[PDB]
RNA sequence: GAUUAACCCAAGUCAAUAGAAGCCGGCGUAAAGAGUGUUUUAGAUCACCCCCUCCCCAAUAAAGCUAAAACUCACCUGAGUUGUAAAAAACUCCAGUUGACACAAAAUAGACUACGAAAGUGGCUUUAACAUAUCUGAACACACAAUAGCUAAGACCCAAACUGGGAUUAGAUACCCCACUAUGCUUAGCCCUAAACCUCAACAGUUAAAUCAACAAAACUGCUCGCCAGAACACUACGAGCCACAGCUUAAAACUCAAAGGACCUGGCGGUGCUUCAUAUCCCUCUAGAGGAGCCUGUUCUGUAAUCGAUAAACCCCGAUCAACCUCACCACCUCUUGCUCAGCCUAUAUACCGCCAUCUUCAGCAAACCCUGAUGAAGGCUACAAAGUAAGCGCAAGUACCCACGUAAAGACGUUAGGUCAAGGUGUAGCCCAUGAGGUGGCAAGAAAUGGGCUACAUUUUCUACCCCAGAAAACUACGAUAGCCCUUAUGAAACUUAAGGGUCGAAGGUGGAUUUAGC
């Protein structure tokens, strides 16, 4: 399988610990 | 387009019937008009130009005009007539058959001039088509055949297979040996080289003189490479200062002119030398036509070979 | 891909007269020209009046005997007599050709001042060499 | 192939037909098309040997079920009869095996054409008279 | 080509032709009956059965042609043999009873030897790898040994640098100057020495 | 949208809204077996009968121990060592031999497949020690849970986030090199997360029937618990719990979309593998060139009142085997209106086309009609000691042309690039008709500049003359070198500073040309 879902994942959680760092 | 036995029958009964008509046109005997007489007589009275003979006019007789035709397998009730018919080469199998049968028995009991045929014409003697492979199998048997002890009545067998071939030997011709009115023998020769063609007579004896177009051979040729060539015929065969020479060259350059009177004198000279010499000159290349010959120039293109400089991209 | 005067392959359906199966290079290899005269022989004359002739005489014919062509014309000139060599179809009556040979004998005389002769030759149907 | 010269005399000895050689895609399905469109098939099919010379079932057997044709069969125990019509479970292997059902299917096959001609003759002479 | 594969080079040897029957072998008895059923090409018209012919020399002379003049190219080549010769003789008549045995005046010895001073016995093959083309020392084939010697034999008397001196002279200087392992033609083939010396480092970088 | 006709229903028609219409299906890859094990109340029939893998191999905890390799120290030798596609930085109390010497890690055995609930466990020894004589069962609990991480105190060989330096790069917050820290270790407490996946639940049973969407690790039955119900929002928000305070677990909704998704087939593509090769051909090699100078010619730009088309390979001395007028289609001005034509249009559209072509092709494939395989899916169809293909026709091939049977021409299918051409001619569609048509006069067609192709050169293998290869002269500021410039004459034409030829004058750049690049067997 490809890991389209895994990247979507990978994206949503990369930018939500950026996010919380950021305030 | 399938041809019957009855639609043969016709076409041979109109070709006996023309093949009188043709006769009493050109006021022949038509009992012995043959078929080289026909082909003559057709050519004059349908004059054609065409390159390929086989659109020209022809009247042949329907065997050779027409393809061999396989009759049909299976009688009325369906039943076909060889026992390998739903092998759909029941020709080819029945070959192979015939021939695994005999090295069989040969079990039991126990090159230059000829070739095997090719699969175009195995493929006629069978009225079939063949494979390649299929081909080569019958061969390997064929050959499987030889090897063993075959007797006469398989000899005959093989020999139906082989086809002769004739070999063209290569032994240089010679030219006849002429008197002149002084009883001087000479032989007499021509050669060509690119444009130039030259024609040397070669005397039996002499001192060595060489005469081209009437002039000493080193006034005609100043060049010395053109003089070798001269030379190079006699050299090889150890004869300077034997023979008198007097040829003629026209057309060429001065080279292909040296190569064209080398070429006939060695030719002429062939007459008065040895079989061996003979064919020692025909090794060493000095009775072979050079067919190095101009390439013509090609349209869209700058030489013979030579393309236009591809356009900086 | 060379086009000039070639008919294409198809289904195997399209039937093709000997004349049109043959390309240009097989020009008098295979085929012949379907006109002959000594305009185009080396010290020759006229050769561009012959050529003009030529072209009218087949747009000519096509449509006078429209529907009833089977093949080229062959143009035979010897001397200053012409000869129009065409296979045509069996459908229009006798009498219809007996007139149009007639006519266009006479018209095509007068139009270009020399004798000029027309020979039909009849087949039931166009002559098929291949199915393409 | 270690019986090939041996079934095809076989079959032209009793006046039948074999087919021992590399059998090509079609011959039963696609008759009409590679050998003409009134060419009549078999009635009946003899395989001696079921499988081909990479172990599988002979392609004829599932070609002869397609269009109908009874099929005998010898089967050895590594061969699937399903859909032989009358299989007959036997040694294909040994020289003495085959040569054996060669001998018994030329004998019953020669004998039912000459019982054939017998009963014909008969028949037609009792019909004159 | 306009030979067929099945033309065979004409063999130009006196010598091949007149070895006696005896002295042959079976596998020499069977190459001669079949080039009796074999074609072969004609002779070309440079090469003849001459014992005044020399492969070396009439090599040298085609690599000096230029555009197809090969009489300009064979005059330029015996304007060096006799210059050569003269050179010999000059140096000969001038030098003492003991020198005398030492000088050679044969101009076609000091040619051949001339050549063999200055054929390199290494080169240098540009290979790529790791994005850099790194030189690397190779052997040489004879047959590009010999050519090497000629080729730079040939430009360096092509070269600007001499002011119109004629080719007979220049060449014959040069080969005089090789002939005593002297001149800058020997030098090119010490540069390549060297060259391929210092990238012996790089010799594994070959692969064949 | 209008209009004509038609269709459906009909005193209705049907736009919006709402309702009617849904749980016995699934959980390897589509959503789903919750990281692991163990209850109660219960459920099951797999518990009595009735039976065959107890012990040992790398479970776990504790204590003790060490063979190989490091580090460090010491003596003696060496001047370098390290780093690699190749370098730099770095070290030089450095390196090599020998000896002494671990709170680190655990070759071979292991081609074994064992232990443990899982996580995990493969150096040695010893002690303790691996639940349940039905099964299932806690997300309301309990006890565990790799790596990373946190708190505190220690150890420290080596490795190593981060950081610094070196190098690479347009940049390089990377990949490559060096140094070094947290950290990996121990002790004591936390944290409770993994693609914790063998993505395949426990127990019992079966291999026969329908074997079976595909793929993967064949298809199922009984029973039970857990879980799932379009995508995305969302490992998110809020609430709650927690030694967690940028955390974990549980976990939505609004707005949005007509899909998302799983597995395959075909094709393309891969800085895609292996093998074998290319033959003027990919590299190396061979010869002469282009790229530098002048000139000729095309094109692009700029300019002009002043055409058009081609324009990566496959444009660029191309349509043109050819523009002073004409040609001519352009510009300016003037003139004609049933017009040389039973008109005309070089007006738009080559992305409507015929016609004739480029291109792969310096290819060998295309394919009707059948047959068979795949459960009768998109699709696929060969093995010669042959295993499902048979194949008309087309192309190649063969023949033919040229001097051979060689070579060179010619030929070269189906398709590819909506490739080129409406300006060869013809033509579909649309448009112009006192003008987008026809005619006349005159005129443009240049060069700041750039660029493609070619020509002639830079000379001594040359320059001039004789000759057509046994010569004499020339040879650097009067040499080589313009086919350019200027002047004159001539030729063609009605027309020539303009086109061509010749002569005179003039004697310039150029001194053999970088990266790159063309052709030839
Ligand atoms: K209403
Ligand atoms: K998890
Ligand atoms: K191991
Ligand atoms: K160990
Ligand atoms: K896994
Ligand atoms: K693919
Ligand atoms: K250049
Ligand atoms: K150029
Ligand atoms: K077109
Ligand atoms: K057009
Ligand atoms: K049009
Ligand atoms: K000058
Ligand atoms: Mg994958
Ligand atoms: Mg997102
Ligand atoms: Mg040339
Ligand atoms: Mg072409
Ligand atoms: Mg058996
Ligand atoms: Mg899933
Ligand atoms: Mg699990
Ligand atoms: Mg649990
Ligand atoms: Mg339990
Ligand atoms: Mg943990
Ligand atoms: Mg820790
Ligand atoms: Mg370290
Ligand atoms: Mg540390
Ligand atoms: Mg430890
Ligand atoms: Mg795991
Ligand atoms: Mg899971
Ligand atoms: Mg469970
Ligand atoms: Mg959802
Ligand atoms: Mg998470
Ligand atoms: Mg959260
Ligand atoms: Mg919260
Ligand atoms: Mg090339
Ligand atoms: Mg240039
Ligand atoms: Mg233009
Ligand atoms: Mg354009
Ligand atoms: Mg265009
Ligand atoms: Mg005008
Ligand atoms: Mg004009
Ligand atoms: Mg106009
Ligand atoms: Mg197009
Ligand atoms: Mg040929
Ligand atoms: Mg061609
Ligand atoms: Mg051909
Ligand atoms: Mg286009
Ligand atoms: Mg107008
Ligand atoms: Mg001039
Ligand atoms: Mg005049």
């Amino acid at each position: 399988k490809n890991v389209l879902k895994i990247r979507r994942r990978k994206m949503n959680h990369h930018k939500y610990r950026k996010l919380v760092k950021k305030t | 387009e399938t041809y019957t036995e009855d639609f043969i029958k016709k076409q041979i009964e109109e070709f006996n019937i023309g093949k009188r008509h043709l006769a009493n046109m050109m006021g022949e005997d038509p009992e012995t008009f043959t078929q080289e007489d026909i082909d003559r007589a057709i050519a004059y009275l349908f004059p054609s130009g065409l390159f390929e003979k086989r659109a020209r006019p022809v009247m042949k007789h329907p065997e050779q005009i027409f393809p061999r035709q396989r009759a049909i397998q299976w009688g009325e009730d369906g039943r076909p007539f060889h026992y390998l018919f739903y092998t759909g080469k029941q020709s080819y199998y029945s070959l192979m058959h015939d021939v695994y049968g005999m090295l069989l028995n040969l079990e039991k009991h126990q090159v230059i001039g000829s070739r095997w045929l090719i699969k175009e014409e195995l493929e006629e003697m069978l009225v079939e088509k063949l494979s390649d492979l299929d081909y080569m199998q019958f061969i390997r048997l064929l050959e499987k055949l030889l090897t063993s002890q075959c007797g006469a009545a398989e000899e005959e067998f093989v020999q139906r297979f082989r086809r002769s071939v004739t070999l063209e030997s290569k032994k240089q011709l010679i030219e006849p040996v002429q008197y002149d009115e002084q009883g001087m023998a000479f032989s007499k020769s021509e050669g060509k080289r690119k444009t130039a063609k030259a024609e040397a007579i070669v005397y039996k004896h002499g001192s060595g003189r060489i005469k081209v177009n009437g002039i000493d051979y080193q006034l005609y040729f100043p060049i010395t490479q053109d003089r070798e060539q001269l030379m190079f015929p006699f050299h090889f065969v150890d004869r300077l200062g034997k023979h008198d020479v007097t040829c003629t060259v026209s057309g060429g350059g001065r080279s292909a002119q040296a190569g064209a009177i080398r070429l006939a004198m060695a030719k002429a000279l062939c007459s008065f030398v040895t079989e061996d010499e003979v064919e020692w000159m025909r090794q060493a290349g000095l009775l072979t036509t050079d067919p190095r010959v101009r390439e013509r120039k090609k349209p869209g293109q700058e030489g013979a070979r030579r393309k236009f400089t591809w356009k900086k991209r | 891909k060379n086009r000039a005067a070639r008919v294409r392959v198809s289904k195997g359906d399209k039937p093709v007269t000997y004349e049109e199966a043959h390309a240009p290079h097989y020009i008098a290899h295979r085929k012949g020209w379907l006109s002959l005269h000594t305009g185009n022989l080396d010290g020759e004359d006229h050769a561009a009046e012959r050529t003009v002739e030529d072209v009218f005489l087949r747009k000519f014919m096509w449509g006078t005997f429209p529907g009833c062509l089977a093949d080229q014309l062959v143009l035979k000139r010897r001397g200053n007599q012409l000869e129009i060599c065409a296979v045509v179809l069996r459908q229009l009556s006798p009498h219809k050709y007996y007139f149009l040979v007639g006519y266009s004998e006479t018209l095509l005389s007068y139009f270009y001042k020399c004798p000029v002769r027309l020979h039909l030759q009849t087949v039931p149907s166009k002559v098929v060499y291949k199915y393409l | 192939r270690q019986f090939s010269y041996l079934i095809e005399n076989m079959a032209r000895d009793c006046g039948e037909y074999a087919h021992t050689r590399y059998f090509r895609g079609g011959m039963l399905t696609n008759a009409r098309l590679l050998f003409g469109p009134t060419v009549r098939l078999p009635d009946l099919i003899i395989f001696l040997h079921t499988l081909n010379n990479i172990f599988e079932p002979h392609v004829a057997v599932r070609d002869a079920a397609k269009m109908n044709i009874p099929t005998v069969g010898i089967v050895d125990t590594n061969c699937n009869p399903c859909l032989i019509t009358y299989p007959v479970p036997g040694n294909d292997d040994s020289p003495l095996a085959v040569h054996l059902y060669c001998r018994l299917f030329q004998t019953a096959i020669t004998r039912a054409k000459e019982k054939r001609q017998q009963v014909e003759a008969l028949y037609r002479l009792q019909g004159q008279k | 080509s306009r030979y067929s594969p099945e033309f065979k080079d004409p063999l130009i040897d006196k010598e091949y032709y007149r070895k006696p029957v005896e002295e042959l072998t079976e596998e020499e008895k069977y190459v001669r009956e079949l080039k009796k059923t074999q074609l072969i090409k004609a002779a070309p018209a440079g090469k003849t059965s001459s014992v005044f012919e020399d492969p070396v020399i009439s090599k040298f002379t085609n690599m000096m042609m230029i555009g197809g003049n090969k009489v300009l190219a064979r005059s330029l080549m015996i304007q060096t043999l006799e210059a050569v010769k003269r050179k010999q003789f000059e140096k000969y008549h001038a030098a003492s009873a003991e020198e005398q045995a030492t000088i050679e005046r044969n101009p076609y010895t000091i040619f051949h030897q001339a050549l063999k001073n200055c054929e390199p016995m290494i080169g240098l093959v540009p290979i790529l790898k790791g994005g850099r083309f790194y030189q690397v020392p190779v052997p040489l084939p004879d047959r590009r040994r010999r050519f090497l010697a000629m080729k730079w034999m040939i430009t360096e008397c092509r070269d600007k640098k001499h002011q119109r001196t004629l080719m007979p002279e220049k060449l014959s200087h040069k080969l005089l100057e090789a002939f005593h392992n002297q001149g800058p033609v020997i030098k090119r083939k010490h540069d390549l020495h060297k060259m391929a010396e210092a990238n012996r480092a790089l010799a594994h970088y070959r692969w064949w």
